[PDB]
RNA sequence: AAAGCUCCUUCGACGAGUCGAGUAGUUUGGGAAUGCUGCUCAAAAUGGGAGGUAAAUUUCUUCUAAAGCUAAAUACCGGCCA
RNA sequence: AGGUUGACCUCGGAUCAGGUAGGAGGACCCGCUGAACUUAAGCAUAUCAAUAAGCGGAGGAAAAGAAACCAACAGGGAUUGCCCUAGUAACGGCGAGUGAAGCGGCAACAGCUCAAAUUUGAAAGCUGGCUUCGGCCCGCGUUGUAAUUUGGAGAGGAUGCUUU
């Protein structure tokens, strides 16, 4: 950590402290993927297919119109964030197919 | 186990599999009363974790309620007042058709606890419902320490008072500035804020 | 009554000193319970699997197949699961599994 | 400005039971007491200093003791709820000071704490002798645990040899400039990227 | 093969 | 229609254990 | 037999028609920043929510929802005793 | 015998064995539903008021509650209530008006239980019936009853002392 500058106001200013690490708690391990339930989601990634939506993605990214794929999604969806990683991982499924044939 | 599995493909509604399943489903639980009784949870993992067992004393209910919003039952659907720039179409029942469900489903078994409930199905006219219900009577509940709190007389007719899942979220009862107005209860609040405070060596 | 007697040998052995090994044996039964089942396979302990066809909700055992698949674990369809019950002294069984037999098997 | 426009005489609470709740309160505490005796009629409780800058200036007394202070002193997580020691698991130690003053607040309670043996014939070796279980006790642990300084002395006298020589420039000075450099931190940075672009273009 | 946790 | 005493007296083993090895304990504080 | 303490390569499951979005009604001091409900859409895995002015990019800080229990300090024009 | 004999699943019957609900009370409490007089010159935003009336459901208290919190600090640390914050930030036709929260002092303090893991060298769990009170039966239950774990961690290891 930066030590702080012992004025009121400025960058890093405030009161100094030797300031400690912490080991992490584990309540902020949460998101971290785990080994079964990465397998057991591409079990039922594999099991359950694709949602129809999806689907109009993933053929909006292979004609390559990226700018529609990502409005669309963000229509289903209702963010621009979940759009973004949701474009990411039709492309990654695109890719693996792709390698796959 | 096997629940680990459930509960991922229940997340996968719009699959092809999870379709079939839900349109099937649809139509027998349609054909089946409005209220019936169902032998053992369809959604086993969604039961397990909101609380039921595989123990004498746990029952499960299926309940359809007609879905959308509310009439006002005046006659005519009019009223004769100000106007209000609005009409019965648009009015909105502020707790939510899985309380309604767990309601009529609690003066079907009066006998019994609502522990919770969980959506199975909807159509255009229904939403379904499977509500987990707990005897205070039966012994197997009345010797279990993780359960039997709901025997104690406190707890009669919790969906009635809004104390099941759905009832503490339609009361607002989080914490934070979010929900500032309703965490300890709106009337109450409503009430202290109100309230002339008077002291004596004042 | 067998796990009653086996049980009683047992308090005997127990009682005269001895450890419970040295009067029985390593069992081999037929494995049951869809999560013990699903956790050999995960594990690829089980050697053989059976699947009910009628399990009802089908969600139960509808990746079974796939999952075994994945793991390179012989699998079967097979018709009852009050059959599979009656291998496993229960009204109904949505998969059995043998993960090991004797050496005469 | 006066908010009377409701029906205000229904919610009308005056206080004539003030002596009453007062003598019901310290009726409620003498019971507490002789129930507990001879233990405190408290927990013991960490100082911590209040949050935002208004209110950093002064300690007090916090919910409980963290589980590092617990184990920087030697007491076990399980151990402490029993013996009269407040626990709080949602607290972080982020800096040593605060540690420190809370572990050396747990070593004193824990050598001035008299342990009774769960059975009088047989005393472990964890648990007070009974030739050392007779001393003058405190039954309040705010009171003998208080905090003795909850603000900075305000005066300190000092040589006039050791008189700091202070900061080149002023003081104000110094604060005008911290304060302008924090409001051009984004722009300086971004002229120095441009900067680097140009002399990348043509170096 | 796939482990929910390490087993004694 | 109170539950009995010993069913409301029930306590998990898990409790159990934890109150075993550490109850509430008699304790002073000298002055 | 159970139980605690100390250290560690490794592992470390964590609640879905839910969260979130749009829209409509209602509600709030939160008529730019509130909550609730209905309809439509509908998630994710260091992910998610929040950080009271809309958005993109890069950071940071805090917790860990969608399952559950729990005395006290608080209320009291009903009832019983004083 | 196989056009038979059975195992299950679902759905029924019984004045079947044993239980339970209803009504009252409703000052206080948890929800739902919901006005108008009034105050705004009048008056459809507003105000009265998220009030009265109506409906459902509890207890000696209820409810809330062990952070998807507050913050931005040298950081606090479940809930409730009092004082203060503060008639403040903020909202508001043509303005009448409305109106919190964090911090801070105090009263009182208390913490926990599941779901998601294979006991798998042994359903270790449980309702009921009969008892000679030792137990024995009819069953429930593997579509999961015990033990173990709940994020503050924990699981596996190592290690040597403590504990009941």
């Amino acid at each position: 950590p930066v030590e702080r500058t012992g004025l009121i106001r400025g960058l890093n200013k405030g009161h100094k402290t030797t300031r400690r690490v912490l080991k992490e708690r584990p309540s902020r391990r949460k998101g971290a993927q785990s080994k079964r339930t990465q397998f057991v989601r591409s079990l039922i990634r594999e099991v359950a297919g694709l949602a129809p939506y999806e689907r109009r993605v993933i053929e909006l990214l292979r004609n390559g119109k990226d700018k529609r794929a990502r409005k669309f999604s963000k229509k289903k969806l209702g963010t621009f964030g979940r759009a973004k990683r949701k474009c990411e991982e039709l492309q990654r499924i695109i890719a693996e197919s792709r390698r796959a044939h | 186990g096997a629940l680990k599995y459930l509960e991922e493909l229940s997340k996968k509604k719009q699959s092809d599999v999870v379709r079939f399943l839900l349109r099937v489903r649809c139509w027998e639980y349609r054909q089946l009363n409005v209220i019936h009784r169902a032998s053992r949870p369809s959604r086993p993992d969604k039961a397990r974790r909101l609380g039921y067992k595989a123990k004498q004393g746990y029952v499960i209910y299926r309940v359809r309620v007609r879905r959308g919003g509310r009439k006002r039952p005046v006659p005519k659907g009019a009223t004769y007042g100000k106007p209000t720039n609005q009409g019965v179409n648009q009015l909105k029942y502020q707790r939510s058709l899985r309380a309604t469900a767990e309601e009529r489903v609690g003066r079907r078994c009066s006998n019994l606890r609502v522990l919770n409930s969980y959506w199975v199905n909807q159509d255009s006219t229904y939403k379904y419902y499977e509500v987990i219900l707990v005897d205070p009577n039966h012994k197997a509940i009345r010797r279990d320490p993780r359960i039997n709190w709901i025997c104690n007389p406190v707890h009669k007719h919790r969906e009635c008072r809004g104390l099941t899942s759905t009832g503490k979220k339609s009361r607002g009862l989080n914490k934070g500035h979010r929900f500032n107005k309703t965490r300890a209860g709106r009337r109450k609040t409503w009430k202290r804020h109100n309230t002339l405070s008077l002291w004596r060596y004042r | 009554q067998e796990k009653k007697e086996r049980l009683l040998r047992e308090a005997t052995a127990i009682k005269e000193g001895k450890k419970k090994e040295d009067v029985s044996k390593k069992p081999y039964t037929v494995k049951y319970g869809l999560n013990h089942v699903v956790g050999l396979i995960e594990n690829k302990k089980a050697s053989l699997v059976l699947i009910a066809n009628d399990v009802d909700p089908i969600e139960l055992v509808v990746f079974l197949p796939a999952l075994c698949r994945k793991m390179g674990i012989p699998y079967a369809i097979i018709k009852g699961k009050a059959r599979l019950g009656t291998l496993v002294h229960k009204k109904t069984a949505a998969v059995v599994a043998i993960t090991e037999v004797r050496s005469e098997d | 400005n006066n908010h009377f426009r409701k029906h205000w005489q229904r919610r009308v609470r005056c206080h004539f039971d003030q002596p009453g709740k007062k003598v019901t309160r310290r009726l409620a505490r003498r019971a507490k007491a002789a129930a507990l005796a001879p233990r405190p009629v408290d927990k013991l409780r960490p100082i911590v200093r209040c949050p935002t800058v208004k209110y950093n200036r002064r300690t007090r007394l916090g919910r409980g003791f963290t589980l590092e202070e617990l184990k920087a002193a030697g007491i076990p997580r399980l151990l402490a709820p029993t013996i009269g020691i407040a626990v709080d698991h949602r607290r972080k130690n982020l800096s040593e000071e605060s540690l420190a003053a809370n572990v050396q607040r747990l070593k004193d309670y824990k050598a001035r704490l008299i342990l009774f043996p769960r059975k009088s014939n047989k005393p472990k070796k964890a648990d007070t002798p009974k030739d050392q279980q007779t001393a003058e006790t405190t039954t309040s642990l705010r009171t003998s645990f208080g905090v003795e300084q909850p603000l900075a002395p305000g005066f300190t006298e000092i040589s006039k040899s050791e008189i700091p020589a202070g900061i080149e420039g002023g003081a104000y000075r110094a604060l005008r400039k911290a304060r302008s450099d924090a409001r051009l931190v984004g722009v300086r940075e971004k002229r120095a990227k441009e900067k680097a672009e140009a002399e990348a273009n043509k170096k | 093969a796939v482990s929910v946790r390490k087993r004694a | 229609r109170r539950l009995s005493k010993e069913d409301a007296s029930r306590v998990l083993e898990k409790t159990k254990k934890r109150l075993t090895h550490f109850p509430q304990r008699k304790y002073a504080v000298k002055a």
